[PDB]
């Protein structure tokens, strides 16, 4: 009845939810052959949510995954826990998205659409009803933006009333691959607004900054950033999962946070973090650990916090602890932070409990805030729209493939909109 | 395989060497002639290659086996007097099958048999294990850059192993 | 499924993919003569049991050239019927390339293209390699290229031309050759990769530090060029990059997609004892004016969007800290209607060398990748070249004897003056 | 093409272990204390 | 391919599961209830 | 992290670097090659397998100089590119090393300086080396400080000039060349410090009891006066320096930056046996006029400030005693407007010997470096040189042939005269 189909759109998302799976497997007890390990009975009573039985014994996800070229979802399949999911649940693409929001969308996206939708309504009709969708892609990719953005746009008016609970991969500000950003970070967030219902932005060069300084690594590859967000994504659907002391499913998430049914970005972090030669000199306990979360250092977000005027702030626990430990902390931020929580929103912040922890931690957390900082993420991919736009170029292909001068500007005019409440709500 | 027989390398102080005595050294065949206008330009450039390169040095780098295009007795102990690395004797049968091995004679061709090339007098082979051509370097070839081509000696990759 | 179909016209074209072609079937680990001792496919075709053909064709009027290829050491894994040989050569004329015995080759080389490209979905590209200094380079490089457009016109034609040196040229009547097939050449491809002679001469001489090259040691540099493009086709990586995204993140305008090359390093088994190949400073070495494929200076020229792609072991994190250190650089001054100008492709594979070429080993191979306003001297030394020739005609009698009236001349000076000034008009 | 067998040149190998922020620093005597040591705490003849 | 241990295990992100779990004396579930 | 760059020009600073980087190598351990069997990383970085390199350039004109320690024993040990040469030599001329020829050569000069600056954030700056004269060391040098000035701005730019000897410089065209040397060299250096030859002569008789030695035996003396300078921010230490503490424990005013420089002890394997060595009686040794490694007498002049660097089982506390004497001791008299006026430093490790040299095994030695009013005597005397050549113009048509006009050497005969009323004023 609490249901949640994983997709992952494109090379970002076959690869960030890999190790999501990679990470849930192990929470939940379960080797690559598919089959139940794990000795714990807590994850056996709730496996469905992210599973289902194969008339076996053996659970393979709910995860449908999209991509228009073969090579990293072979990759995939070739790597551990990739054998999981059922050969059904993929699709092969053959032309290959190129980066190109008009590529991926519009003109050979259609004909696989119809394709994947079918078999994504087949996995959510199997259950009574299902409590969302989680979507896992990035901004700066076509296969991952246009095929991402679109399977939102048709659930949308399929499921008109369960929620779209995306992970957004945005345009690193200072490094940038795939030189055409703005045209795919501006003409997506356009209609991520209206047709999504929770949206967690993470960037790439702030995944870079918290394991370079407060993780402190040297040069791990890409494959260890994956761990690091797909943990904190783990916790935040802990309640779906396991019990707690204080219940908040992905729902009770949504009502605690967005205040106006516009706005819906929100701000994804993870505790503890700490190195090798820093684990056993460093406390673990919710005085330290509260305090740990309310920093840049912590923000998987390239924008600055201290900068933003926070709107509201939420925070589920993971482990065995005291919940006035919890609170009279979580209260210590709000009095000392005093100019950094929104005045007309008293008691701006919320909290909840997973009794269990992951595997490894005591007292973990995903820390979902909705802080208005994000104009500053926001008015510098404008900024680098409006350069990209006063000008006629890296455009003849999308006037040449199917579009015109109006929705563009109905995007930049969009977004120029998403700037514009935020400094006046601040 | 064997490539050389137990009383064929010959070095100075008039000893003989075994073949796994080349193990793990830089192994070269120096085809050259004692009174040739050639080897009395290159012979200094590699005796200063030979000095340097080894004796600045953690363990021996580079032997050069000399294996001569001679005509008299005399006139090869006259040439081997002013070298010191290693050799092979003039008169054993290990002389002629190098030669024709490595393609290396001096255009008495057509009177001893009917193939074509002979890429001559001087070169020197670097060889690897199983008596194989390592790399060339390029005195007198098509790039012909005599006197100087010891510099591109590819010394890590080519080992007697 | 994947596949790109490669096309060699003239004698450049020919013992460049010479090279090309020694150096995929060095990767893949076959023998030469066709047999092995599922990602080959993009190069090479399975016909039977462990024999693989080559997706090449070869293509010129004089048969000096393909007949060695044929008698060479290559003869059994190049099949010998992709090989074509001609009647006689166009002889350093657009228009015998083109107009007189073109007719021909053109009928029999494309029915070759669309029998070669009907035995698998998924065709991908072309790789056309072409010198516009050559008769039959440009006669026939030019002739084949409309003809593609007709029937795959909805594919890409990506293009190889070696421009010629401000003074290496090696022909007379070579600026004739240059300015009559780049018109024609220019709304019929869709990515343009220009090399130079003289621009490898000097890196020869001066990183890889031998005295003394020739065509074939500018051909393991191309063939090297080449492969790293095609590196995340055949291969896997991080971030793979495919032939439909070449232009993707270079061309703005369909008009500008004429584009630098280099590489680095380029070095001997002396010149890696003693330096970091790290990522810091590799982009550094590909980016100065003494490194890249065409002699042309960026110092006054600015630059616009280039895919910087990488090849071994490497790790995007060094990777994001070079591109910072280019963007905080003030000579090289990119332009201010593009903040971002990068793209990071990334592949694992180690770089490939030639057991022989003085192209010592490295596990990071870089190729840059360049679009820049630059262009606009490199053409226009190209455009005085042949004001200076057509004061009073000369060598006009060839052309219009073999049919190729007076007066498409004259629309190919005003043209390509419409393409150099397209570089002024981007710059402000 | 069986001229493959050679150790890889620029030898670089990605540094992933943790950065060296601490060296070994050769503490000796007079970064060492003792004497007034004992003469604080007389240890006794 | 470079598929020695250390740089395959450095893609699999293994460094990180490494350094997230906590390493020392940690699971404290005691019954409080009595009968 | 810690990083500088020894830059030498002339052929002074070639074999004065040859004896600088074989007492590093021998001192951290490492081969002649390069292999040892960062803690290196300020002088040497790593590249390769268990492999280092120097991270310095030579600059030479001509070519004899150069090419033979490229075909000697040290040939793997330099990356073979950072031993730039030129085609001719300058030949004793300012005029044609900073005019005319200098710019075929500093173009790739510079071009490897930013290869090395590059390859690390951090540098404390670069090792400038030396002699003022002749034409390469003067010429090229000079022309190398405006250029590293504008490129890099707020780094330490640390010269050894080889000052000539006052009464006699083996050469003829000396006056000529070093007046208008040191013109650019006021504006363009940082911690700049004298070093006299014949005041290396005379210490050797005294104190090594060696009459005929050669050049290199006196670069053996200089090369521990570079390692003992620089071996506080190699090493640990109780009291370090860095080389931005040099700037600040030494200079006074920003025009007054030349210095002299002590070594002490300087003894065989005669006086080792017989001498004790104890920091109160080496540093006696190190600031008497003697011992001076410039022919700059104190006796007539008034210490500023000074710096000592001291290496081996040293306490502080002889150090406090052994300044605590030499403030007592009333000849060595220091200016009214410094009271304080020492630097000390404190390194751990012996000075190493190189083995068949003519120094001895000693435990503790002393670098002292003094800024002094007396230094003026050294360009008073040159000031009066100068003047009976260009009384009627000797050798004038030399150095006007190829690049200046008459009135530079009067114009560096304004700013030299204002050294002079300079270094006047602050010892009042
Ligand atoms: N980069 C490069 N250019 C080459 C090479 N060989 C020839 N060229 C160029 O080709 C131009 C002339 O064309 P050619 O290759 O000589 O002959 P072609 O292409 O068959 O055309 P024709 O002259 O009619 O025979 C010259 O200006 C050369 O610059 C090569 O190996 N590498
Ligand atoms: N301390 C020291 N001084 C040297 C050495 N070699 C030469 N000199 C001095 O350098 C002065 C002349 O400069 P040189 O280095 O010989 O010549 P240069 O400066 O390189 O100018 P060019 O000869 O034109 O290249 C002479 O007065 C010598 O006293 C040396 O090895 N050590
Ligand atoms: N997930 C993921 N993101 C990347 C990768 N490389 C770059 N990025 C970031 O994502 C953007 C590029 O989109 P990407 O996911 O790589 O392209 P896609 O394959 O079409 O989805 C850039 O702005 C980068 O900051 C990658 O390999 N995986
Ligand atoms: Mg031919
Ligand atoms: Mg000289």
């Amino acid at each position: 009845m609490r249901e949640i189909v994983h997709v992952q759109g494109g090379q970002c998302g076959n690869q960030i939810g890999a190790k999501f799976w990679e990470v849930i497997s192990d929470e939940h007890g379960i080797d690559p052959t598919g089959t139940y390990c794990g000795d714990s009975d807590l994850q056996l009573e709730r496996i469905n949510v992210f599973y289902n039985e194969a008339t076996g014994g053996r659970f393979v996800p709910r995860a449908i995954l999209m991509d228009l070229e073969p090579g990293t979802m072979d990759s995939v399949r070739a790597g551990p826990f990739g054998q999981l999911f059922r050969p059904d649940n993929f699709v092969f693409g053959q032309t290959g998205a190129g980066n190109n929001w008009a590529k991926g969308h519009y003109t050979e996206g259609a004909e696989l659409i119809d394709s994947v939708l079918d078999v994504v309504r087949k996995e959510a009709e199997g259950c009574d009803c299902l409590q969302g969708f989680q979507i896992t892609h990035s901004l700066g990719g076509g296969t991952g933006s246009g095929m991402g953005t679109l399977l939102i746009s048709k659930v949308r008016e399929e499921y008109p009333d369960r929620i779209m609970e995306t992970f957004s991969v945005f345009p690193s500000p200072k490094v940038s691959d795939t030189v055409v950003e703005p045209y795919n970070a501006t003409l997506s967030v356009h209609q991520l607004v209206e047709n999504a219902d929770e949206v967690q932005v993470i960037d790439n060069e702030a995944l870079y900054d918290i394991c370079f300084r407060t993780l402190k690594l040297t040069t791990p590859t890409y494959g260890d950033l994956n761990h690091l967000v797909s943990a904190a994504m783990s916790g935040v659907t802990c309640c779906l999962r396991f019990p707690g002391q204080l219940n908040s499913d992905l729902r009770k998430l949504a009502v605690n946070l967005i205040p106006f049914p516009r706005l819906h970005f929100f701000l994804i972090g993870f505790a503890p973090l700490t190195s090798r030669g820093s684990q056993q000199y460093r406390a673990l306990s919710v005085p330290e650990l509260t305090q740990q979360m309310f920093d840049a250092k912590n923000m998987m977000c390239a924008s600055d916090p201290r900068h933003g005027r926070y709107l509201t702030a939420s925070a589920m626990f993971r482990g065995r602890m005291s919940t006035k430990e919890v609170d009279e902390q979580m209260l210590n931020v709000q009095n000392k932070n005093s100019s950094y929580f929104v005045e007309w929103i008293p008691n701006n912040m919320k909290s909840s409990v997973c009794d269990i922890p992951p595997k490894g931690l005591k007292m973990s957390v995903t820390f979902v805030g909705n802080s208005t900082a994000i104009q500053e993420m926001f008015k510098r991919v404008s900024d680098q729209f409006t350069a990209m736009f006063r000008r006629k170029a890296f455009l003849h292909w999308y006037t040449g493939e199917g579009m015109d001068e109006m929705e563009f500007t109905e995007a930049e005019s969009n977004m120029n909109d998403l700037v514009s409440e935020y400094q006046q709500y601040q | 395989l064997i490539l050389f027989p137990e009383g064929s390398l010959k070095n100075s102080n008039n000893t003989v060497i075994p073949q796994s005595h080349l193990k793990g050294k830089s192994v070269a065949l120096y085809f050259a002639d004692g009174a040739d206008p050639k080897c009395a330009s290159l012979l200094p450039f590699l005796l200063n290659y030979y000095r340097t390169m080894n004796e600045g040095g953690a363990n021996q780098k580079i032997e050069i086996i000399f294996v001569s295009l001679d005509r008299d007795r005399e006139a090869f102990e006259s040439h081997r007097a002013h070298m010191p690395w290693l050799s092979i004797d003039l008169e054993n049968p290990l002389t002629e099958i190098l030669k024709r091995h490595f393609r290396v004679m001096k255009e008495y061709e057509v009177p001893t048999y009917g193939y074509g090339s002979r890429t001559g007098v001087p070169s020197v082979i670097v060889i690897g294990s199983d008596g194989r051509e390592a790399q060339f370097l390029p005195i007198c070839s098509g790039l012909e850059e005599g006197d100087r081509a010891l510099l591109r000696w590819d010394w890590r990759n080519t080992k007697f192993a | 499924m994947r596949e790109v179909i490669s096309i060699h016209v003239g004698q450049a074209g020919i013992q460049i993919g010479n090279a090309c072609w020694e150096l995929f079937c060095l990767e893949h680990g076959i023998q030469p003569d066709g047999q092995m001792p599922d990602a080959f496919n993009t190069f090479f075709s399975e016909t039977g049991a462990g024999k693989h053909v080559p997706r090449c064709v070869f293509l010129d009027l004089e048969p000096t050239v393909v007949d060695e290829v044929r008698t060479g050491t290559y003869r059994h894994l190049f099949h010998p019927e992709q090989l074509i040989s001609g009647k006689e050569d166009a002889a350093n004329n657009f228009a015998r390339g083109h107009y007189t015995i073109g007719k021909e080759i053109v009928d029999l080389s494309l029915d070759r293209i669309r029998k070669l490209a009907d035995n698998c979905t998924g065709l991908q590209g072309f790789l056309m390699f072409n010198a516009v200094g050559g008769g039959t380079g440009s006669g026939l490089g030019c002739l084949l290229l409309e003809r593609l457009s007709v029937d795959y016109g909805k594919k890409s034609k990506l293009n190889f031309c070696s421009w010629p040196s401000p003074q290496v040229s090696t022909a007379v009547v070579e600026p004739y050759n240059s300015v009559l097939s780049t018109h024609s050449l220019l709304e019929h491809t869709d990515v343009a990769v220009m090399l130079d002679n003289e621009a490898i001469y000097d890196i020869c001489r001066r990183n890889l530090d031998i005295e003394r090259p020739t065509y074939t040691n500018l051909n393991r540099l191309i063939a090297q060029v080449i492969s790293s493009l095609t590196a995340s086709l055949r291969f896997d990586g991080a971030l793979n990059v495919d032939v439909t995204e070449f232009q993707t993140n270079l061309v703005p305008y369909p008009r500008i997609h004429f584009m630098l090359s280099s590489y680095a390093p380029i070095i001997s088994a002396e010149k890696a004892y003693h330096e970091q190949l790290s990522v810091a400073e590799i982009t550094n070495s590909a980016f100065e004016p003494a490194s890249m494929m065409a002699k042309c200076d960026p110092r006054h020229g600015k630059y616009m969007a280039c895919c910087l792609m990488y090849r071994g072991d490497v790790v995007p994190k060094d990777v994001n800290a070079a591109v910072a250190t280019i963007k905080t650089k003030r000579t090289i001054q990119f332009v201010d209607w593009c903040p971002t100008g990068f793209k990071c492709g990334i592949n694992y594979q180690p770089p490939t060398v030639v057991p022989g070429g003085d192209l010592a080993k490295v596990m990071r191979a870089v190729c840059m990748i360049s679009n820049s306003t630059a262009i606009a001297e490199v053409f226009s030394r190209m455009d005085h070249k042949f004001d200076l020739m057509y004061a009073k005609r000369a060598f006009v009698h060839w052309y219009v004897g073999e049919g190729m009236e007076e007066g498409e001349f004259s629309e190919a000076r005003e043209d390509l003056a419409a393409l150099e000034k397209d570089y002024e008009e981007v710059g402000i | 093409p069986s001229a493959g067998a050679s150790i890889q040149a620029a030898g670089k190998e990605i540094d992933w272990s943790e950065k060296k922020l601490f060296r070994k620093a050769v503490v000796s005597t007079v970064f060492a204390s003792d004497q007034v040591a004992e003469r604080l705490r007389q240890d006794l003849p | 391919f470079a598929q020695d241990a250390t740089r395959q295990r450095a893609l699999q992100g293994h460094r990180t599961a490494d350094l997230l779990k906590t390493p020392f004396d940690y699971d404290l579930f005691h019954r409080t209830r009595l009968p």
